[PDB]
């Protein structure tokens, strides 16, 4: 058949994104140190990428109402398979960061256009499957990125991160053209508003580096955030106030008005920060204190795909008769079980599988947020209009993302310090069980100032993990109270 | 207020570390963990050869 | 090995930079402790407050050199006298939290 | 080189402070070990309670400093007596859980 | 062995941040090797096996 | 004072180890306080201003 | 060399622990280099290559 | 200087481990300054440039 064939094709789509996505973050060491350059210099390779993307994606439905949403697909696809190539093959920093611009300018209609083409083609009868499995897709790769980037870093040289999109690529293009004959979308043109353009741009990618760089800069501290920050929020107010009364829509802010939408975004968006702000410090606890590897780090997620990729279909096949709200709400207290879960159990000495069962639980969480959640934002909505929905729900979310992860990580820092500060007070003479510890280490030869060293490495430890498992605690209890606002939303869906 | 709270409070007490005037080698030990001693008892005694 | 007297202990309240103020010497305690819940109270006295936060004494540095500055509220140890009388039928240990 | 003798040993309970309210010495204990499963059940009794849980001789003890979200609970060991002629039958080593 | 690798450690395993799980212990135990197939294929000090 | 307090420290910092990250130095500096207001208002070790 | 760099180091990293994940073991090996070329292109200690 | 920072250091670096990752070394380089213009505006120990 080939609705299944064109399902596969749009999965393919919207994995490669996620793939190249999750992937670059784990291979930054490696990439940066064959290049010649520090980890904040080559951190600049995400920074980029990440600016692109989030001026792109707000942009998908204006090219969708005169490109036409085939063929936006379809030259996407191919100028980002030759972007990913460009990127694997490159021979310096500068032209990564580049190669990895036009890549992030090029990408942005990936998710929201395969959204809506999946979506529209599939027949009304199959609408709740359809969006069933496109969940899936965003619930998988994720956790299938960094193990093989993790493999690739560790065995073989850097580039074939950037090299396994090419084929995926030309998988998604042939088959796309094998099934979509005919199927066209129509088109209208219509006149071009510049200040728009500019606003958008200027404001976003000023909230984007702002976001990206507060942390080393020790945000308002330095006044280059601040005039960041300053630009960012005059061009975001303005041109909100523009785009409300612009005659051609830039931007189709009339999706807001129905009270289903708003509250669908505002949930999703909600949740999706503090989830991407949660998992975000596992990786580097587990490497950082534990002394894992980035292949072993990434093992410990595994466990969070074992229940989606079973019950998606279930969830799916049965929607016809579930409240929705009721796997929302279900999918919140399941977050906060698990981030409580981590907050009584993180110890110095815990093996693989105390990071493992919360996963296998957050797997429950995960399958019942997606697809209720989304079903709800698109929620009545005719089907010319499903495009620019989908772009304004995937900026909103990535913007979510970004937060979570900016102030999660400065969060970390700084209560890790307090807790240092609140440990090195008990060091000191005039302590039995002090000078004891002085005793065994001068017994292996250490110096005196090589065991001050290695004590205070331990309290460091120490404080990052009561500081991590400080943040779980927030996070679960901020979710309490984010449960009840999905029953705002009215009953219309279908 | 009129009251100061705090729970940040432990317990304190004090503590000796038995340690000998002489140098030697044990030849025994006359209590072990939660055993109660009083003043003038001995602990340990050595061998009296050197 | 060590012996542990078990007549004479006192309590050391951690208090903030806040809250040390308006304490003075003599003033009246109420002690509660967890192993006997709440079915049990203690009496007790200030004896006084210590000139020193316990970072005075630290062989180590508070903060690491590389990392940023952070503001953090100090503590002040604060010595309370216990009722001995209580203690001989009611006994603590060492390092229980109150 | 370091002897270790394989006649008399004893177990090391570790309880918490909230629970520890009602011990007295000479109560009755059973213990299954994981080395043995749950077909080899020993017999013991308590010996004696411990002065100092366990944060107080450790050079980075766990408190309730100000500003902690999550509270924490001590700990202190309460030291167990073995049956000798159960333990000859079936040998032990030190650090086995139980 | 006579104690598990916690019980003789080097040095003491730091007192944890207030939680505690438990976890399954792990106990030495000393084989032999045939000298005569160490001479056709030599071992070192730290090899996984 | 004639040194940064990470220069004078109890614990060298490292800045040769590729893993760097820039940060502003900080310098100690002596205040002579008044001791007349001292009696009236006592101050302890390790107080924060 | 005759041991594996976990093992021969200042604290022989000690296994059984209970927390115990496999990694790769890696042993160094010792190289002479020519010396009629070192005095065209002088070398420092800990140049990675 | 004839050591790259990492390799003359308080606590050695262990490079095989496992857990091994390559990043840039760093090498300390000895400049020297005209002291007619540190009369004027002096300089301390510990300040960046």
């Amino acid at each position: 058949a080939q609705l299944v064939i064109m399902t596969i094709a749009l999965s393919l789509a919207t994995f490669m994104q996620v793939l190249d996505s999750t992937i670059a973050n784990v291979a930054i060491p490696t990439i940066a140190g064959n290049l010649g350059s520090s980890l904040s210099q080559g951190t600049w390779v995400i920074t980029s990428f990440g600016v692109a993307n989030a001026i792109s994606i707000p942009l998908t439905g204006w090219l969708a109402k005169r490109v036409g949403e085939v063929k936006l697909f379809l030259w996407s696809t191919i100028a980002f398979a030759i972007a990913s190539w460009a990127c694997g093959v490159s021979s310096s920093l500068n032209m990564l960061i580049f190669f990895r611009v036009i890549q992030g300018i090029v990408a942005g209609p990936l998710i929201p256009l395969s959204q809506s083409l999946l979506l529209n083609n599939y027949p009304p009868a199959k609408r709740s499957i359809a969006l069933a499995l496109w969940s899936m897709t965003v619930i998988v790769a994720p956790i299938c990125g960094p193990i093989l980037g993790g493999y690739i870093s560790d065995n073989y040289h850097w580039g074939w991160i950037f090299f396994i999109n090419v084929p995926i690529g030309v998988a998604v293009v042939l088959m796309t053209l094998q099934t979509l004959r005919g199927r066209e979308t129509r088109t209208e043109r219509r006149r071009i508003d510049a200040v728009g353009l500019a606003l958008l741009v200027i404001g976003i990618g000023s909230l984007q580096i702002m976001l990206d760089r507060g942390k080393e800069l020790d945000w308002f501290s330095s006044q280059e955030i601040i005039i960041l920050t300053v630009v960012a929020v005059v061009a975001i107010c303005f041109l909100i106030v523009w785009e409300l009364t612009d005659d051609n829509p830039i931007v189709d802010l009339s999706l807001f008005k129905s009270r289903n939408f708003t509250i669908g975004c505002l949930c999703i968006s909600l949740a999706y920060m503090l989830y991407f702000g949660a998992i975000v410090l596992l990786p580097q606890l587990l490497q950082e204190v534990y002394g894992y590897t980035a292949t072993w780090a990434g093992l410990a997620s595994a466990p969070v795909g074992i229940i989606p990729v079973i019950l998606s279909p279930i969830i799916g096949r049965f929607a016809h008769k579930l409240d929705m709200r009721r796997l929302v709400t279900f999918s919140f207290i399941m977050y906060a079980v698990c981030f409580y879960w981590r907050a009584y159990t993180f110890e110095p000495g815990m093996d693989f599988g105390a990071s493992a069962w919360p996963q296998f639980i957050q797997g429950f969480a995960v399958a019942c947020f997606f697809m209720p959640l989304t079903t709800i934002t698109l929620s009545g909505l005719p089907p010319e209009r499903l495009a620019a929905a989908s772009s304004l729900s995937n900026f909103t979310r990535t913007l979510a993302g970004s937060i979570g992860t900016s102030i999660t990580t400065t969060m970390w820092t700084n209560r890790e310090s307090m807790h240092h500060a609140q440990l090195t007070e008990s060091v000191n003479p005039f302590n039995p069980n002090a000078q004891a510890m002085y005793s065994q280490l001068e017994g292996l030869g250490m110096t005196q100032q090589q065991a001050s060293g290695w004590i205070a490495q331990q309290i460091t430890n120490q404080g990052l993990i009561i500081s991590a498992n400080e943040i779980f605690w927030m996070s679960a209890g901020i979710f309490l109270v984010l449960l009840g606002l999905v029953w705002f939303a009215k009953p219309p869906f279908g | 207020r009129h009251f100061e709270e705090t729970d940040d409070a432990y317990v304190a007490g004090n503590q000796i570390q038995i340690m000998s005037q002489v140098s030697g080698s044990v030849t025994k030990v006359w209590a072990d963990n939660t055993d109660f001693v009083k003043e003038g008892d001995v602990l340990v005694t050595l061998d009296p050869t050197d | 090995m060590a012996v542990v007297p078990a007549t004479n202990m006192w309590v050391d309240a951690n208090f903030k930079e806040t809250q040390i103020a308006n304490m003075r010497i003599g003033q009246p305690v109420t002690i509660t402790t967890d192993i006997y819940g709440d079915d049990v109270k203690y009496t007790g006295k200030v004896v006084g407050l210590d000139m020193g936060t316990g970072s005075a004494f630290s062989l180590l540095p508070a903060q690491n050199a590389t990392g940023n500055w952070i503001k953090v509220v100090q503590r002040l140890p604060v010595r309370i006298e216990l009722d001995q009388k209580q203690l001989e039928q009611y006994p603590l240990r060492i390092g229980l939290s109150t």
